[PDB]
This record gives C-alpha cells, sequence and structure tokens, in this order.
C-alpha cells in the first residue's frame, strides 16, 4: 500500500499568518496522464470530512481562495494564506492514484493565541459514590492555551499509573482556549489507604508545575 | 469504452452556452457517453477563453445498452 | 440540496452483522463510483471499499476483505455496506462519498484522460459501535464547589456522569437556564466497556449560598433522567 506522511502533526496559527502542511507519499503519484493523484480534506470538529483540493492543485467547489495545493510526484503542500476560526480542524492528505486509497495521519490546526495558564481545580469523590464502593477524583484545567499539558496524579507523593483518563474540549470559538479533565478512579478500599491526593500540572503558561491537592476526608 | 476527444468536442459545441460549472446531461441516450463541466477553479474565465484540456472536466456516463 | 443521507448502524455485538445505507438526494447515484471511508474514535481516516457505477469491480481494504461487501441499487439511488463478523476494531463512524470516475479508468486500467475530481460529496456519517455491553443508565455524582475549585470570586462545580452505555447522554444546567461557562467534556470509554463524562460550570462563588445549581442528565437509550443538586462546601 502507498504510505502517506504529514508534517507537522500539530499546527497552531496566529491570526493573520499563513500556514503550510507537508504531505509525502512512498511512491510517486504522478500518472502517465499528467495528473498528480493527491487530495486534501478538512474535517472540522464533529463534522464529516470535506474536499479542499484534488489532483494536487485544483480547488473543489466552494473552497475559499486562501486554500492552495502545490507539488508533484511524492512531495506536496497545502498552503492556507490565513486561518480563520472556521478553518480549525484536522487536515488529511490522501492519495487517489490506486486502491487502496490511503490517508496521511492528519494535521490538527488551531488558532494560536497568547499563552494562558490553566486554572487548576480539584474535586474529591462524593460520599454518595464512596458508599457505592468506588472513588473518582477529578482534576480540572480550565480555559488554557496551548492545548498541550501534562497532568500527573500523586497519592501520598506516589505517581499513579494506569488508573486515570483525560478528556479535552474543542477549542472555544470566542477565546481560543481549551479545558481538560483528568479523572483518577480507585476502589473505596484503595482510596481509604491514603491521605494526600494531588494533581500536578505542567504547562507552558506556568513557570513551574502547579500542584492542587486535598487531604482525604477534610473537605 | 472511452468517448473520443472528437466526441467530447462535438458535444461541447452542441451545448454551447448551457455549459456551466454543473455537470452536463449525458451526451448519449444509449451506451457510453460523456458529461462535461467547467472546472470549479475556472468559473471566472470568460467562456471564449476556456481551454479544452485545462478548464473542462469530463466524466463518462453509462446508459442502458 | 445535494446530499447523501446515511442510515443504519448503532450498537452491535462482536461477531454479528450490520448493514449500512447511503441514499442520495439531489444527485443520480448511477453517475458515480461510490466509496466507504471510516474513522475509529479519536483516530484518522481509513478507506474501506469502492464500487463502480454499474456495480462491477468491488474492492476492499485488506482489513475488511472477506467480512464486508459493498453493493448498490441505482434505481433506489442507494449504496450499501454489509458488515459481517464485526470486531471491536471495526467500531467507527462510516462515511460514504462520491467519485466521478464511474468505471475506474486511470487508477485501474488505461485512460485517455483523467476522470477523478476528488471525493466531493460526503454523507453525514453512521456510527457503528461493536460491543457486548448492556444498555445502562448513568450514576450522577456531584462535583461540589470548595476552596479547592474557587479562584478570584469564581467557583467551579459540576456533575460526574458515570457508567452508562451506549452514548450519548445530554447535560443541561438548571433546566437550560444556565449555559454560560459550561464545559461538558467528551465521554471516555472505560476498561469496563461503559462510558463516563463530566460536566462543569463556573459561577460567582458568592451565589452558592442562595442559588441552587442542578445538573439535568438525560440518557435516552435507557430512558433515564436524573436531576442532581450540587451542594456547596464552606471549606
Amino acid at each position: 500500500d502507498i504510505v502517506m506522511t504529514q508534517s507537522p502533526l500539530s499546527l497552531p496559527v496566529t491570526p493573520g499568518e499563513p500556514a503550510s502542511i507537508s504531505c509525502r507519499s512512498s511512491q510517486s503519484l504522478l500518472h502517465s496522464n499528467g495528473k498528480n493523484y493527491l487530495d486534501w480534506y478538512l474535517q472540522k470538529p464533529g463534522q464529516s470530512p470535506q474536499l479542499l483540493i484534488y489532483l494536487g492543485s485544483d480547488r473543489a467547489s466552494g473552497v475559499p481562495d486562501r486554500f492552495s495545493g502545490s507539488g508533484s510526484g511524492t512531495d506536496f503542500t497545502l498552503s492556507i494564506s490565513r486561518v480563520e476560526a472556521e478553518d480549525v480542524g484536522v487536515y488529511y492528505c490522501m492519495q487517489a492514484l490506486q486502491t487502496p486509497f490511503t490517508f496521511g495521519p492528519g494535521t490538527k490546526v488551531d488558532i494560536k493565541r497568547t499563552v494562558a495558564a490553566p486554572s487548576v481545580f480539584i474535586f474529591p469523590p462524593s460520599d454518595e459514590q464512596l458508599k457505592s464502593g468506588t472513588a473518582s477524583v477529578v482534576c480540572l484545567l480550565n480555559n488554557f492555551y496551548p492545548r498541550e499539558a501534562k497532568v500527573q496524579w500523586k497519592v501520598d507523593n506516589a505517581l499513579q499509573s494506569g488508573n486515570s483518563q483525560e478528556s479535552v474540549t474543542e477549542q472555544d470559538s470566542k477565546d481560543s482556549t481549551y479545558s481538560l479533565s483528568s479523572t483518577l478512579t480507585l476502589s473505596k478500599a484503595d482510596y481509604e489507604k491514603h491521605k494526600v491526593y494531588a494533581c500536578e500540572v505542567t504547562h507552558q503558561g506556568l513557570s513551574s508545575p502547579v500542584t492542587k491537592s486535598f487531604n482525604r476526608g477534610e473537605c | 469504452e472511452e468517448p473520443s476527444d472528437k466526441h467530447i468536442k462535438e458535444y461541447l459545441n452542441k451545448i454551447q452556452n448551457s455549459l456551466s460549472t454543473e455537470w452536463s446531461p449525458c451526451s448519449v441516450t444509449c451506451g457510453n457517453g460523456i458529461q462535461v463541466r467547467i472546472k470549479p477553479g475556472s468559473a471566472n474565465k470568460p467562456k471564449d477563453e476556456l481551454d479544452y484540456a485545462n478548464d473542462i472536466e469530463k466524466k463518462i456516463c453509462k446508459m442502458e445498452k | 440540496k445535494v446530499q447523501l443521507v446515511q442510515s443504519g448502524g448503532g450498537v452491535v455485538q462482536p461477531g454479528r452483522s450490520q448493514r449500512l445505507s447511503c441514499a442520495a438526494s439531489g444527485l443520480t447515484l448511477s453517475e458515480y463510483a461510490m466509496h466507504w471511508v471510516r474513522q475509529a474514535p479519536g483516530k484518522g481516516l481509513e478507506w474501506v471499499a469502492v464500487i463502480l457505477s454499474d456495480g462491477t469491480k468491488k474492492e476492499y481494504a485488506d482489513s475488511v476483505k472477506g467480512r464486508f461487501t459493498i453493493s448498490r441499487d441505482n434505481s433506489k439511488n442507494t449504496l450499501y455496506l454489509q458488515m459481517n463478523s464485526l470486531r471491536a476494531e471495526d467500531t467507527a463512524v462510516y462515511y460514504c462519498a462520491t467519485d466521478d470516475n464511474i468505471l475506474g479508468h486511470c487508477r485501474s486500467k488505461s485512460c485517455q484522460r483523467n476522470y477523478y475530481h476528488g471525493m466531493d460529496v460526503w454523507g453525514q456519517g453512521t456510527t457503528v459501535s461493536v460491543s457486548s455491553a448492556s444498555t445502562k443508565g448513568p450514576s450522577v455524582f456531584p462535583l461540589a464547589p470548595s476552596s479547592k475549585s474557587t479562584s478570584g470570586g469564581t467557583a467551579a462545580l459540576g456533575c460526574l456522569v458515570k457508567d452508562y452505555f451506549p452514548e450519548p447522554v445530554t447535560v443541561s444546567w438548571n433546566s437550560g437556564a444556565l449555559t454560560s461557562g459550561v464545559h461538558t467534556f467528551p465521554a471516555v470509554l472505560q476498561s469496563s466497556g461503559l462510558y463516563s463524562l463530566s460536566s462543569v460550570v463556573t459561577v460567582p462563588s458568592s451565589s452558592l449560598g442562595t442559588q441552587t445549581y442542578i445538573c439535568n442528565v438525560n440518557h435516552k437509550p435507557s430512558n433515564t433522567k436524573v436531576d442532581k443538586k450540587v451542594e456547596p462546601k464552606s471549606c
């Protein structure tokens, strides 16, 4: 199968600035008929993919001028002269030279804004849940940018492994921020063996990692 | 099989100014024919300046035998 | 408008079968080769299959060959995907899309010219969730506001919506009267095969003593509706 690669994988774009995405194929996509069989698609959050560019350089119907495709053979570029809020999403290249059609991995584009550190908040389990035999501890990082963040759970200073899951919102339309939850789940028995529950957050907007914590049973 | 360039160009002449950015009707009633459109990116070109190779897109249409 | 309207899909147990439909309106299906493309949760796009305009030369991704088959009925303007022996790996949104290259010229055989202009029309997608989990309504637990969720006069509070199946749940606050500052997070799939999400909202901390804050959680698959009042802590 033809292997497609893209770079970069994450592409924040300051308003007003252009953007460029590279796509490479493992085999030339230039056909004897003269066409380069390379498409670009955009998938906006929660939407179906939509065609931007076909045959390397042709704009699809309804696609704004700011999108252009260039390249030939194994080397192609999508250029976006400016990135509007409505252009956020994941950009895929796809070869259409022969089946199976194959896609790049996707490049995620968002709006680059001034760095904003998260507000870090923590919630102990409810007594209601504890009665049921389980303890969920929630750490909330609110309204931050960029999306990259490291959230680690420490229970009496011991790093937790394998017992938490994160969820992250889409970029907010108005303020270009994200919010993120990290949920630590333990048995009631394990939860009651320890005192200090801590969320440690690393982020570009923080000069050093921030720790939010509570003592079990105190509040 | 594939419609000839002669066929497609004859058809372009027959449809004259009904040619648009929307796919034309099939050029035939039976067998294989062509549909043509002005390429989306060529929509601003004056009709008299349209190039067969670069501005007109083509697709085969397969009607009943 | 010009539309591909997909139907079918839903929850299906491993090893069972599902049949997806893709009905065109505003275009004539016989003027297109048709493709299926899918996307597993949180992952990229994967091509699945194609069928030419006259039903010939069906082709498939290696990952589905032998288990899936593609078909069409031009008289009903509809495209189908038959999926047998489904596996967890097959959970995804499935999309149908058009192709002007009705007979596979250039990509499959010699051509005098190109006929491909991208996959320009896409269906809205069909979700197929391959799971043995049983339908189950959520437990709703308070995320109570405290000094540990309060900064600069603003307090965060929420509801944890845990252990439900299948998606989706909907969350409102105060019966929809509260929308500003709400973040309802995408659900996560747990080891157990059940979903869980949180909904949080920021409000003026001084309001906590007078204003009741209630999350309204609806899970239609189980006909579960839960109102949970979140009580504030003074610590």
